[PDB]
């Protein structure tokens, strides 16, 4: 296809044939094959196209009786849209819809696979018709992949660590903190960053505050990269495709935020030790 | 030349100071990229670094008075680096 | 109009301020005691400022000239007191606009209707809002005792609780005792 | 009662319930935006609602069987969670 | 009478262990309090502390088995009172 917008649909389902869906999420900010920012729902999408291809999933998700939480991913130009995979399983990017719908997603298949029914006591989902989407969600995950070197997963130890928060701010805890050594075994991934608001640029706003507020010394990260990506305004116009990192230059180049509080320490070290 | 080598603005003074001293210049500027701005380091701490239960205080910009404390330092490990223990603005650092 | 922010506090509001601060892209600056040279506030702001070698913990966050002193010169546009400390001081909030600072809550006035534990009660009741009845300031009659008791209506609670009438008799004076 | 004219230290779960940024909004009412201008953007009186409830928690050193004193010393250990639904206003509180 | 130097419950056991041994009972409770169930350390662990660098693995509890890595131990202060680094599943932690 032509510049598109890949756009992934949340179904859930239950053991009884009961199955909702908790509308859409844009992950068209992707480098390489992997998606780097997504947000909650489409600001660019209309109305109806939005409607036509959650309507599209809940056919597929629904003629085949699937059960439990799944995403159907869809391709979008212009008008048409069309279907490419499905992943059966939560996507890491299931917080923002958690925060836009007000519905836990990981809960929910937790009582699924126990057998409670979609509109119990326990779950009680919305009836479909009652699902909505307040406001706008943004998710960066926070990795060690050096930005200037092709994203070359750094590996080290983390020397100090400092996560944001308040208003609007909600992390998901991965492998950073004081003290961790990132193994080279598995994805990169530190920390899930993941705001929210009642427009999409107050989320950017308070996106890059928190990615500012962040503190990761000992190893490299992908922040400065994650910032341009949100400060971009091909980014926060709410219409990109899968070519925008392509077609977007600006966003690589990253000024080397100078740690002269660990830089000091280093030099009294070696001094020190040294003479 | 020299905007390409640090990749950003230059004023007449760097321009100079490569002119008169080429091979010196631009090794002071790979230890201003190393450890920041030495001048404003105190210099007993400039000449000796720190003793082990030391506080000290270096201004490193407008506000940001960082304080620094040395706790102790380890044996060094096999290669052949030892592990310090700071306390940098009342938070641990550690650093090899 | 607010380029650079000053928080006049410390702690937790502080980082609050700050994260909400430079949300709007304001410059934003902080104040620190000897006792909170290790705090964890005082590098969520872009600069920190010591009140003043010479002032204990308290006094740090009080001093409302000093604190002015390192607003003008870190030539600071508004300040933010948050809680607890000069939030709500119309000194405060009188000497910040006497040196062009915008001070960040209640018109000069509104702090002071809101400040006593009776000037408050008064503007209440003027906007037509129910009130907890209370003698018109301190007593020290039963006789004024029982006039506000026969016009109130039990319970009572005398303070510088009482349901029965046979109560409000000895325990009117035993209040008085206490707090003489 | 009474009322106090600041901000108060329980206003993280009214910003959750309703969806506004109370501290924020304060700034740009220093700063003169209208309230219902594109700075404060405030909704209307009857589009103002609340979704859901929320709790809040002051983590303090008061020992609860002791009078609720504030112990003092030094924290060796802090860990603080996070995730769907839980919102942290960072403190005092910290490794050192 | 064990019922009060203890914070209430006693079961029999204690009760016959008292009489049995007084003073080496009114110890071993207080060894109790201070260190934990001392018997879930392996014996290595129980004679001989730590050598440094090293990791040990001790089973506190049933899948409840936390591991422990000694980095350095300082010098002694004033008072006499060394500061142990210490490694514990992966966060690091200091001991007095
Ligand atoms: C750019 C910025 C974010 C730091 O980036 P840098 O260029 O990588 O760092 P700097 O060289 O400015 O500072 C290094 C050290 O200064 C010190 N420092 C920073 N602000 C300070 C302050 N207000 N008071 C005292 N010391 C301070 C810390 O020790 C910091 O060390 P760490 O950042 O490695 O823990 C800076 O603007 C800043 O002040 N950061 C701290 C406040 C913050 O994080 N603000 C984000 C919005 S909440």
């Amino acid at each position: 296809i032509d510049n598109p917008k890949h756009i992934e649909v949340q179904v859930i389902g239950d053991e009884h044939g009961n199955i909702v869906h908790l509308f859409e999420r844009d992950c068209s900010v992707q480098r390489r094959h992997q998606k780097v920012v997504e947000v909650a729902p489409s600001v660019g999408l209309s109305p109806t196209l939005r409607q036509r291809i959650c309507d599209a999933a809940i056919q597929l998700m629904e003629n085949i009786k699937y059960v439990n939480a799944g995403t159907v991913e869809f391709l979008v130009s212009g008008d048409e849209f069309f279907f490419i995979e499905v992943n059966p399983r939560v996507q890491v990017e299931h917080t923002i819809t958690e925060m836009v719908t007000g519905i836990d997603i990981v809960k929910t298949q937790i009582l699924v696979a126990a057998g409670a029914d979609l509109f119990g006591e326990e779950i009680n989902m919305p009836q479909q018709k009652d699902i909505t989407t307040l406001g706008y969600a943004i998710q960066c995950r926070i990795t060690t992949e050096d930005p200037l070197n092709d994203f070359m997963p750094d590996t080290g130890t983390i020397i100090a660590y400092r996560s944001s928060g308040g208003f609007g701010v909600r992390l998901d805890a991965g492998d950073g903190f004081q003290g961790a050594e990132i193994s080279p075994y598995y994805d990169s991934l530190l920390v899930k960053l993941s705001t929210h608001a009642i427009s999409f640029k107050q989320a950017e706003e308070k996106m890059v505050r928190s990615l500012r507020e962040m503190r990761i010394r000992g190893v490299k990260t992908n922040i400065p990269f994650l910032i341009n990506v949100m400060k971009n305004k091909k980014f926060t116009s709410g219409d990109y495709t899968t070519k925008f990192i392509e077609e977007t230059p600006e966003l690589f180049d990253i000024q080397p935020s100078l740690d002269r509080g660990t830089k000091t320490l280093e030099y009294i070290g070696n001094v020190t030790i040294n003479g | 030349l020299l905007e390409e080598e640090q990749q950003g603005p230059v004023t007449e003074q760097d321009i100079i100071s490569y002119v008169l001293y080429p091979k010196v210049y631009e090794q002071y500027i790979q230890t201003r990229n190393q450890y920041g701005n030495l001048s404003l380091l105190d210099t007993p701490t400039f000449f000796f670094g720190m003793r082990n239960g030391e506080t000290v205080e270096i201004e490193i910009d407008k506000g940001k008075r960082l304080i620094i404390k040395l706790e102790t330092i380890s044996e060094p490990d096999e290669n052949g680096n030892r592990t310090i223990y700071y306390a940098m603005n009342g938070q641990a650092r550690r650093i090899y | 109009q607010i380029k650079k922010l000053l928080v006049a506090n410390r702690g937790e509001i502080a980082i609050r301020i700050f994260a909400a601060a430079a949300e709007l892209d304001i410059s934003t600056v902080a104040i620190y005691s000897n006792e909170d040279k290790s705090s964890l506030h005082r590098y969520k702001a872009d600069e920190s400022y010591l009140v003043g070698s010479d002032l204990g913990p308290a006094e740090s966050y009080l001093n409302i000239e000093r604190i002015i002193d390192v607003a003008k010169q870190a030539n600071v546009d508004a300040i933010h007191p948050g809680y607890g400390f000069l939030s709500e001081n119309e000194q405060f909030a009188r000497r910040c606009a006497e040196e062009g600072i915008k001070f960040i809550g209640p018109h000069l006035e509104h702090l002071d209707m809101f400040g006593d534990k009776v000037k408050a009660r008064t503007t209440a009741i003027k906007a037509d809002l129910p009130v907890i009845p209370g003698t018109d300031g301190p007593i020290k009659s039963y006789e004024l005792a029982k006039e506000f008791a026969e016009e109130a209506g039990f319970p009572l609670m005398i303070k510088a609780i009482v349901r029965e009438e046979s109560e409000l008799e000895d325990a009117f004076h035993r209040a008085k005792s206490e707090a003489e």
